[PDB]
RNA sequence: CUCAACCUGAACUCAGUCGUGAUUACCCGCUGAACUUAAGCAUAUCAUUUAGCGGAGGAAAAGAAACUAAAAAGGAUUCCCUUAGUAACGGCGAGUGAAACGGGAAGAGCCCAGCGCCGAAUCGAUCAGUCUUUGGCUGCUUCGAAAUGUGGCGUAUAGGUGUA
RNA sequence: CGGCACUGUUGGUUCGCUUGCUCCUUGGAGUCGGGUUGCUUGAAAGUGCAGCCUAAAGUGGGUGAUAAACUUCAUCUAAGGC
RNA sequence: GACAUUGUGAAGAGUCAGACUCU
């Protein structure tokens, strides 16, 4: 199918057909506003394969986020602490740009639902994304019973809780020796149940 | 936008979508296209109590119909839109058409092709 | 200040642990709750056994636990289609199906298809329609002693059994035990070392 | 080899509790990986339309010259790992291979 | 230059929807100290914790292996006992510190994209009938979404064609 | 007020399912991986997370807890979802 | 200072064997 040849041709970001086309998109897209409907996806294939559908109820977002580290927030520089607390300039923030693009797009748009989102352009100074939303209380959502799933009122903001593809890469959830740490479902959840003193009733 | 794109070196598996078919060549196009137009809303409506009191030759469109046919050399002549964007989507279609030896030209407007299909584009 | 001799001390409670404290005084109101769920559960669920679905044998993994056998997840496709038990045919008739386990050892196969095999003897099933009866249901005063099963379904024996006493073969007594254990040892220590002196006599 | 003192061996080449073996079936899971003769098809073409990355290009120079260590030490750096880089240089390889036959 | 498409972007007190703000015991994502211990103190410790911000439910999160392991093998997630104050980390100082196997509670499995086939077979509003009407069912109702592809089969246990 | 079980009725729906043979077919990219930086872990020539640079392949990719080549294998199938 | 953002042409010098490097 034609699916398979538009991954592939994206897949090829380094050839001069696709930089030429990625660089006039940056320059479109860093005209606009941070948070900005698009009437319909820029990468249609990779929407599909993150869950989109041409069907009412889906929207389309693109998110401008500026890249770089994540400069602690003080005055001057001033931690007032010991010396391993003086950091100021390399720190990285524990969520990824596509995890920020996406909160600020559920933030955004407090009705919607955001269902996932993918890399569309870059430069220098700004990381784009598309974020796909859908639209809960749509009659197209509602009565289809694939979707229902997100019409329920444990999905709201799952961005904001990190259960979106790009949230849940950030905490570090797996299976084996290599992230034992999240037993449980939370670094939280586990630390509690490790440091928490068990009396048991007859000792 | 406009002038960039003119302004850039544009690659040429790009600019092959700039030279489109020319007028006369393009009016023929349609005026063969013409005569297998899908059915018709009111054809729909004439026909339905008729079937319920009780499919020819047509143009096909779709990238994915369309790739399907080309590869399976079941088409005859393919035409692309020159306006399609995304351009990723038909990106491929004129060297997969000329790999599996099907005629093909790249035809000037996305929507006058979708009239041809009675749909927007 | 630790004075004379003792064991240096270890407790850990140099953290903040009054704020994660953990009581068992609801151990039994829990057991309470679990035999009432149980009750609950068969009630709904009869004349099914309440525990559920129908589980495997299985080896314990290691050397250390190898000689004993135990419940495990489901039964595997080779094990179903040697005991002649479509998938969905399980899924239905309450038998729990393992998609990711393989059978790599007949022995292994063979328990386990013996186990769905007494499992289907002693099934008894309900015809779908309770006027009309079909092939394959069980027969009428069959399902009057039908009666709801509490615990594990099939549950496994682990009572130990001791061989025979036998007399004492001579060739038995010949064999050198240590030495052989040390040669099998030897053996595999040095079996690249040997490999490589093997391939520079076979260039010289 | 069980026989008179031995049932099994815990220790050795030969160990293991005695046991017969089934005939052995590929799993569906394994089979992720083959490229499929369509697939390989789209990747040819694709190539033939994008053309080659700037470090191909490079390294393209480099095996024209005939500088296999210098190409092998580039592709270590740029893809990282010597098993893809060996991959990347074998498949570059060819394309000079493919352009000198076609060409000359 | 006329008319008509599409694309992109607007304005509407246009028709009908939805979000905001509370609560803290538990839950999810971030941000993030110092007192204190080291008989001083800077790494370390307190602590991946007070404090700060955001987001849900009756539970949440996790969850159907890019797993454990190296047996004659186990087989989603969650929780308990044990492993164990162990392997390991640490001015190798003060201190810190898991997991698998094993015994149990409970146990339930699945859906897409892609490939391929049917190919718009799919869907929202509106109108008219009809019912058990705080919502459903019927359409040559009229509009619109959808070929940049809605629906049907189908997802690693594979799947499909024909055939018995 | 609920939960059931059986009867009737109303509306929708069912060319399917299993096993053998036959032929065909079969997959997620600025992602993985790599360098470096910072945080984090019991994880120790890097356990997890992230910034920047680099940037894939297709019996390929990951993993097998001491780094690297060359070898025996074993085990899964990431970058989508309930 | 390096890398990325960073594109399109000329002249000189230097490497190679039409590319690269600089200015």
């Amino acid at each position: 199918g034609a699916y398979k040849y538009m991954q592939e041709i994206w897949r090829k970001k380094q050839s001069d057909a696709l930089r030429y086309l990625l660089r006039i998109r940056t320059w479109h897209y860093r005209q606009l506003s941070a948070v900005h409907r698009v009437p319909r996806p820029t990468r249609p294939e990779k929407a599909r394969r993150l869950g989109y559908r041409a069907k009412q109820g889906f929207v389309v977002y693109r998110v401008r986020v500026r890249r770089g580290n994540r400069k602690r927030p003080v005055c001057k520089g001033q931690t007032y602490g010991k010396p391993k607390t003086h950091g100021v300039n390399e720190l990285k923030n524990a969520k990824s740009k596509q995890a920020v693009a996406e909160g600020r797009a559920g933030r955004r748009l407090g009705s919607l639902r955001v269902l996932n989102s993918y890399w569309v352009a870059e430069d220098s100074t700004y990381k784009f994304y598309e974020v796909v939303l859908i639209d809960p209380f749509h009659k197209a959502i509602r009565r289809n019973p694939d979707t229902q799933w997100i019409t329920k009122p444990v999905h709201k903001h799952r961005e904001q809780r990190g259960l979106t593809s790009a949230g849940r890469k950030s905490r570090g959830l797996g299976k084996g020796w290599r992230f034992s740490a999240t037993r449980g479902g939370s670094q939280a959840k586990n630390w509690k149940r490790k440091n928490t003193k068990v009396f048991h009733r007859k000792r | 936008s406009a002038i960039l794109q003119k302004r850039l070196k544009v690659p040429p598996t790009i600019n092959q979508f700039r030279t489109a078919l020319d007028s006369q060549s393009a009016r023929q196009a349609f005026k063969l296209l013409d005569k297998y137009r899908p059915e018709s809303t009111e054809a729909k409506k004439n026909r339905l109590r008729a079937r319920a009191e009780a499919r020819p030759n047509t143009v096909r469109h779709g990238v994915n119909t369309i790739t399907r046919l080309v590869e399976t050399r079941r088409a005859q002549l393919v035409l692309i839109a020159h306006d399609v964007n995304p351009l990723e989507i038909v990106l491929h279609l004129p060297a997969l058409c000329r790999k599996y030896n099907v005629p093909y030209a790249i035809i000037k407007g996305k929507a006058s092709l979708g009239t041809v299909v009675r749909r927007k584009t | 200040a630790p004075r004379g001799n003792q064991m240096l001390g270890n407790a850990h409670f140099r953290k903040h642990w009054h704020k994660r404290i953990k009581t068992w005084f609801d151990q039994p109101a829990r057991k309470l709750r679990r035999r009432q769920n149980r009750q609950a559960k068969a009630v709904e669920i009869a004349p099914r056994p309440v525990a559920g679905l129908l589980r495997s044998v299985v080896r314990c993994p290691q050397k250390r636990y190898n000689t004993k056998t135990r419940l495990g997840r489901g039964f595997s496709l080779q094990e179903l289609k040697a005991a002649g038990i479509s998938q969905a045919q399980a899924r239905t008739i309450g038998i729990a199906v393992d998609v990711r386990r393989t059978n790599k050892t007949a022995e292994g196969l063979k328990a386990n298809a013996d186990r769905l095999k007494e499992y289907k003897a002693k099934l008894i099933l309900f015809p779908k329609k309770a006027s009309a009866p079909k092939k394959g249901d069980s027969s009428a005063e069959e399902l009057k002693v039908a009666a709801q099963l509490r615990g594990d379904v099939l549950p496994l024996s682990h009572t130990i059994t001791f061989d025979e006493p036998r007399q004492v073969t001579d060739a038995e007594r010949k064999v050198e035990i240590f030495r052989l254990l040390r040669k099998e040892r030897a053996d595999k220590k040095y079996r690249g070392k040997r490999e490589k002196r093997a391939r520079e006599a076979a260039e010289e | 080899m069980s026989g008179p003192g031995i049932e099994g061996l815990a220790v050795g080449l030969n160990k293991g509790h005695a046991a017969t073996q089934l005939p052995v079936k590929q799993r569906q899971n394994r089979h992720k990986g083959v490229a499929s003769k369509k697939t390989k098809i789209v990747r040819e073409l694709v190539r033939e339309i994008t053309g080659f990355a700037p470090y191909e290009r490079r390294v393209l120079e480099m095996l024209r010259i005939s500088k296999d260590k210098r190409a092998l030490k580039f592709l270590k750096r740029r893809i990282g790992t010597h098993r893809r880089a060996k991959g990347k240089r074998e498949e570059l390889q060819n394309v000079i291979i493919a352009q000198r036959k076609a060409h000359k």
